[PDB]
């Protein structure tokens, strides 16, 4: 009878698609984000702030902690096993 | 020469009063005035169609509107139409 007009109603049509859903997600998930590895705060200064940086950050991982906590036994010859039980 | 002057004659009296006068017809029995003249000049509108087409009836066009120039109470609906459409599209 007329000229239908559905060429321009997504001015209130772009709210119940899907993809909307997860455009208004996203977006969000953006802005704040840190660009380049910014803060990572790497200089560690907590007590024993050197074993943070040598074997305690992870980097190594090894068996070197208890390697050192077995010298500290070892080092305690005369304090615990003897001159006591 | 006479014997086509004579008959040349002859039609100067038989059809002479058929078409070339109006004296009606002497050897016809049935006459010659009350057929094509009076019955049959309605004739040709005796065959086709008489008062409505002949007259021609010169009629005015019939006049179509608009929408009934009632858009807000479509225009929207078709607008929220077009959302369902649109969400369909």
């Amino acid at each position: 009878v007329s000229t239908l007009i559905p060429p321009k109603v997504v001015s209130s049509k772009n709210i119940g698609s899907a993809p909307n859903a997860k455009r208004i997600a996203n977006v969000v998930h953006f802005y704040k984000s840190l660009p380049q590895g910014p803060a990572p705060a790497i200089k560690a200064n907590t007590r024993l702030a050197r074993y943070k940086a040598k074997y305690f950050d992870g980097d190594n991982a090894s068996g070197k902690p208890l390697w050192h906590f077995a010298l500290g036994i070892i080092a305690f010859g005369y304090s615990m096993e003897y001159y006591f039980h | 020469q006479d014997l086509y002057l004579r008959e040349l004659k002859d039609t100067k009296l038989a059809p002479s009063t058929l078409q070339d006068a109006e004296g009606n017809v002497k050897p016809w029995n049935p006459p010659q005035k009350p057929n094509l003249p009076e019955l049959e000049l309605q004739g040709p509108e005796a065959l086709k169609a008489y008062t409505e087409q002949n007259v021609e009836t010169a009629h005015v066009a019939k006049e179509s509107e608009e929408g009934e120039s009632e858009p807000i109470e479509e225009d929207w609906l078709v607008l929220d139409d077009a959302e369902e459409t649109k969400e369909s599209h």
